[PDB]
DNA sequence: CACTGGCCGCCTGGAGAATCCCGGTGCCGAGGCCGCTCAATTGGTCGTAGACAGCTCTAGCACCGCTTAAACGCACGTACGCGCTGTCCCCCGCGTTTTAACCGCCAAGGGGATTACTCCCTAGTCTCCAGGCACGTGTCAGATATATACATCCTGTCATGTAAGTA
DNA sequence: TACTTACATGACAGGATGTATATATCTGACACGTGCCTGGAGACTAGGGAGTAATCCCCTTGGCGGTTAAAACGCGGGGGACAGCGCGTACGTGCGTTTAAGCGGTGCTAGAGCTGTCTACGACCAATTGAGCGGCCTCGGCACCGGGATTCTCCAGGCGGCCAGTG
C-alpha cells in the first residue's frame, strides 16, 4: 500500500527516450539525477494543483479535468483531454 | 402563426454556432451584456481559425498518405505555420510528438 | 569482427525514430505508481482514472521534452555536444522560476 | 440514462468537409479540435472582459472583440480573421 | 471638484502605522502599493472565478478563495494566508 | 430606530475594507453571487502580505538610516524575500532598481 | 514633422548604463545596434498593443493606462503607474 | 605620470554605481522622440503624454535589464565575460518568443 | 662545500582620488486638517443554488497468469571536454571637443474628460420546433505481417603523393 | 640532381543490416442511420448603455536662450576570446539476462455521479450616515552643497629567496 522509492521507476531508458524526443545528442551520466529530480519538482507542483482542486470538489479521486486545469493555471495548456 | 425557425449561423453564413458560443459567453462571465455582432464575429474567428489548421491538417495527411487526420499530423499543421507558434507556442499537444527538427551542428560531417 | 556503429550514428537513428514517433516513451505503471506515491504524500486514499494518468503523463514528456530543447540550445551555445547539470539550471533560470 | 456532453463534434466535421471532402477525422484529433476551440475562445472572451473592464465598458462588441483579434491573433491571421469577421456581420445584419 | 479616483490610500496607511509607527510613504512608493493591492486582488479574483466555472457554482465564499490561495501564493505565505483568513471569517461569523 | 453602522472591517478586525473588496469582485464579474466569506478572506490575504511587505520595507529604510519608504526600499524588500520573488517574477517596481547581486566570477581577484 | 532615425537616440553610453544595471562589464561593439533592434522589436510590440487599446477608446492622445494594461497583457506587468 | 585605472576597475564602479542607483539610464527626450517615431509608424499624429513616456521608459528599462541578467547568464556559462549577438539569441530563444 | 653578493620574483608600503562620513542650508512633499460626498451598511424580503441523503452502476482497485521487451550491466571503444598557452585582436579608460539635453520660461490649442440627451439595443421569458447527442452497427483504412531494395555506414584495397637511394 | 622505387595515407568500391518499399489480411474505430429533447430561436417587452453634441481647461504641443554634462571621437592599452595540441576521460553502443512491465482475465466495491429536499444564503433597494478622498498649508526629512578619511587602486622599489661566483 504505502510507497518510498518509485521514483526510480522512470527509468534511465526511458529519459534517453524523452532526450531522444528532444534531439539531445549525448546525455551524460549525471544527468539523471537531475531531471528525476526536476521531474519531483514539477509533478509535485501539478499534483499539489490537482489535489487542491478535487479537495475542493470534495471528491477523492483525481479526474483529468482537474489536471488540465492544474496545466492552464501553470502555464502549460494540454490539448486532447477534455479541458 | 409563427415565423420558420432559421439558424443564425446560416443567416450570417457560418458553420460554428452563433448560439452554443454566445450562450456560452453569457454563462462564461465575461461580462453582463454582449453585443448582437459579437458571437457571430467570435464564431468566424474560430471558424477561420479551424479551417486554416483542418486544411493544413489534410495537407499533412496527403504528405503522410493518410486519409484521416491524426494529432500528429495536427502538431506537424501547428508547428510549421509561424504565427500559430505565435498563436500556440505555449500549449503542449497530446500524441503530437515533435517537429523534426535537428540543428546544424547535430547533423554529422 | 561483428557489426557496429560509430558513436552517436545510432544516436542519429534514435532521435529521426523518435521524432517521427508519436507513441509513448515512458512505462505506464510505474508512472501511475509515482504519482501515487507523490499523492499519498499530499494526501492518504487518493485515486486516478486511467485517463489522469494519461494526462499527467502527457504533461510529463511534454514539459521534460521542452527542457531538453531548452537544454540544446544551452549545450550548441557552449559549443559542446554533451549536456551538463547546469545547462538544466540555467535553462529553467531564465525560463523565470 | 447518461448524461449530455456538449463539444464541436460535427461542426468540426463540417468544416474540414469543407476544406477537405474525401478526408477523414480520428477521435483523438476531435479531443485536440475541442480543446483547441475552448482555449482559443477562452483567450478571445477573457481578453475581450479585460478590454471591457478597462474602458469602463459594461457589454462585449463586435469592435472590441475586433481589437481583441487584433491584439491576441498576430500578423497576417489577424487581418484576415479582420475580413473573415466583418464579411460575416455583414451578411448576418444583411439577413 | 474633480471626481473620486479611488485607491488604497489610507488603508496601507493605517496598516503601516500599525506595523512601523515612525517611518513615512512617498507617493512613488504609494502608486506601487496602489498596483499591488490591484495585481494580487486581480489574480485571486480571476483564479476564484476559474474554480467557480470547473465546479459549475455561481458562488465564490471563502473555500474557493483560500483555494485561490493554496494555488497562487507558494507555502509559507499560503498556510499564513489561511491562519489570518481563518482568524478573521471566524470573527466575521462571531460578528 | 435603526442600529449603528459599524464597519466591516472592524467586524474582521481589519483595515483593508470588505466593502471595496466585495463590491469590486461583484463589478469585476468573477460570479453570479458571491458568499459573504469570500471579500473578507481576501480582505485578509491582502492585509497580511501588506503587513509583510511594508514589514520589510521599513526594515530595509532603517538599514539605509533613512525615515520614509521609497521604492528602492520596496524592491529591496521583494527580492530578499523568496517566495515573495516567486509571486512577484514577472512583476517590475517603477523606479525600483535592482538589488545589487553580482555574479562572483566578473568580480575581480 | 517626420521622423526617420532616433534609434540611434539611445545612445551607446546610455545602452553601458543599461548594461551596467544589468550588471554587464564587458559589452562587445556588435551589441549595440542589436540592443536597438530588439528595443524596436519590443516597442513595436508594445506600441501596437497600446495604439490597439487606443482606438478602441476612442482616443488621439495614448495614456499610460493603455501602457500598463498592454505590459500586464504580454506577462510584464509594471507597477507604479496604475490606478 | 598620469593616473589611470585598470579596464574593469572603472567598470566594477560602475556596475556597483548604477546598481546601488536607481535613476533613468536613458536621456528621456531622445527616448520620447523615438516612441513618437514608432509610434507614427502605425497611428499617424499620435500624442503622448509624459507620464505614458516615463511607463514606456521603465518598462524598456525593465525588459532591457532582465535581458542583460539573461545574456549575464548566458555568458558565464559560455566560460566567457563579454556578451555577444549569440547569447541575446539564446536568451530570446528560451524565453519562447 | 660554504659564504656571500647579486639578481629576480614578489610583496609591501605608500600615495592620490572617489565615494563615504561628517557638517551646513534651503525647500517643497507628505502628513495632517478641513470640507464634502458617495458609498458602505441595516434591515427586510424574495428568490435561489448548493449541502445533504440516497441509490446505483461502473470503472478503478485488487488479485491472477503468461512473455519475452525493457532494463541493466559489463566491456570495448571512440569521441568529448577542456586546460595551457600562444596569438591576435577589440573594446574600456581617459582626455578633449562639440552639442544638444535640461532647465526654465512663455503661447496656444487638441483633445481628455465630463454632463446631458435620446435612442439603439439586448437580456429575459414564453413557447415552439429542429439539429446535435445518445445509441446502435457495419465496414474499410489502417494495424499487422511478410517479402524486397536501397541507404548508408563502415571498412577494405588500390591510387597516389612523397621521401629516400643512387646512377 | 633527377629518375626510380617503396611506403603510408586517402579516394574509390562493396557488403550488411535496418529502415524504407510492396502487398495480403482482418478488425474495430470511424462513419452513417435513428429517436430524442433540450437547446437554439422568434416576438415582444422592460429597461438601460453608450454614441454623440458641447465645452473647457489643462495638459500636451510648439518655440527660444544658455550650461555643461552627455555624447562623441581618438590614443593607448590591457584583457578577453578562442583554436591547436594534447590528455585524460566518460558515455554510446553491442549483446546476453532478468524481471517486471505488458497483455489478457476476473471479482467488488468506492465513490462518481445523478436525483430529490430544503435550507442557508446571497442579492437587491431605500435611508442614512460616516469614513474616505479632493484641496491646502507647514516644517523638517531630505535634496543640494561643502570639506576631510577611509578605502580602493595602482605603482615602485624594498624584501626574501634562490642562484652562482669565489675562496
Amino acid at each position: 500500500k504505502v510507497l518510498r522509492d518509485n521514483i526510480q521507476g522512470i527509468t534511465k531508458p526511458a529519459i534517453r527516450r524523452l532526450a531522444r524526443r528532444g534531439g539531445v545528442k549525448r546525455i551524460s551520466g549525471l544527468i539523471y539525477e537531475e531531471t528525476r529530480g526536476v521531474l519531483k519538482v514539477f509533478l509535485e507542483n501539478v499534483i499539489r494543483d490537482a489535489v487542491t482542486y478535487t479537495e475542493h470538489a470534495k471528491r477523492k479521486t483525481v479526474t483529468a479535468m482537474d489536471v488540465v486545469y492544474a496545466l492552464k493555471r501553470q502555464g502549460r495548456t494540454l490539448y486532447g483531454f477534455g479541458g | 402563426a409563427r415565423a420558420k425557425a432559421k439558424t443564425r449561423s446560416s443567416r450570417a453564413g457560418l458553420q460554428f454556432p452563433v448560439g452554443r458560443v454566445h450562450r456560452l459567453l453569457r454563462k462564461g462571465n465575461y461580462s453582463e451584456r454582449v453585443g448582437a455582432g459579437a458571437p457571430v464575429y467570435l464564431a468566424a474567428v474560430l471558424e477561420y481559425l479551424t479551417a486554416e489548421i483542418l486544411e493544413l491538417a489534410g495537407n499533412a495527411a496527403r504528405d503522410n498518405k493518410k486519409t484521416r487526420i491524426i494529432p500528429r499530423h495536427l502538431q506537424l499543421a501547428i508547428r510549421n505555420d509561424e504565427e500559430l507558434n505565435k498563436l500556440l507556442g505555449r500549449v503542449t499537444i497530446a500524441q503530437g510528438g515533435v517537429l523534426p527538427n535537428i540543428q546544424a551542428v547535430l547533423l554529422p560531417k | 569482427k561483428p557489426h557496429r556503429y560509430r558513436p552517436g550514428t545510432v544516436a542519429l537513428r534514435e532521435i529521426r525514430r523518435y521524432q517521427k514517433s508519436t507513441e509513448l516513451l515512458i512505462r505506464k505503471l510505474p508512472f501511475q505508481r509515482l504519482v501515487r506515491e507523490i499523492a499519498q504524500d499530499f494526501k492518504t486514499d487518493l485515486r486516478f482514472q486511467s485517463s489522469a494518468v494519461m494526462a499527467l503523463q502527457e504533461a510529463s514528456e511534454a514539459y521534460l521534452v521542452g527542457l531538453f530543447e531548452d537544454t540544446n540550445l544551452a549545450a550548441i551555445h557552449a559549443k559542446r555536444v554533451t549536456i551538463m547539470p547546469k545547462d538544466i539550471q540555467l535553462a529553467r533560470r531564465i525560463r523565470g522560476e | 440514462k447518461r448524461s449530455r456532453k456538449e463539444s464541436y463534434s460535427v461542426y468540426v466535421y463540417k468544416v474540414l468537409k469543407q476544406v477537405h471532402p474525401d478526408t477523414g477525422i480520428s477521435s483523438k484529433a476531435m479531443g485536440i479540435m475541442n480543446s483547441f476551440v475552448n482555449d482559443i475562445f477562452e483567450r478571445i472572451a477573457g481578453e475581450a472582459s479585460r478590454l471591457a473592464h478597462y474602458n469602463k465598458r459594461s457589454t462585449i462588441t463586435s469592435r472590441e472583440i475586433q481589437t481583441a483579434v487584433r491584439l491576441l491573433l498576430p500578423g497576417e491571421l489577424a487581418k484576415h480573421a479582420v475580413s473573415e469577421g466583418t464579411k460575416a456581420v455583414t451578411k448576418y445584419t444583411s439577413a
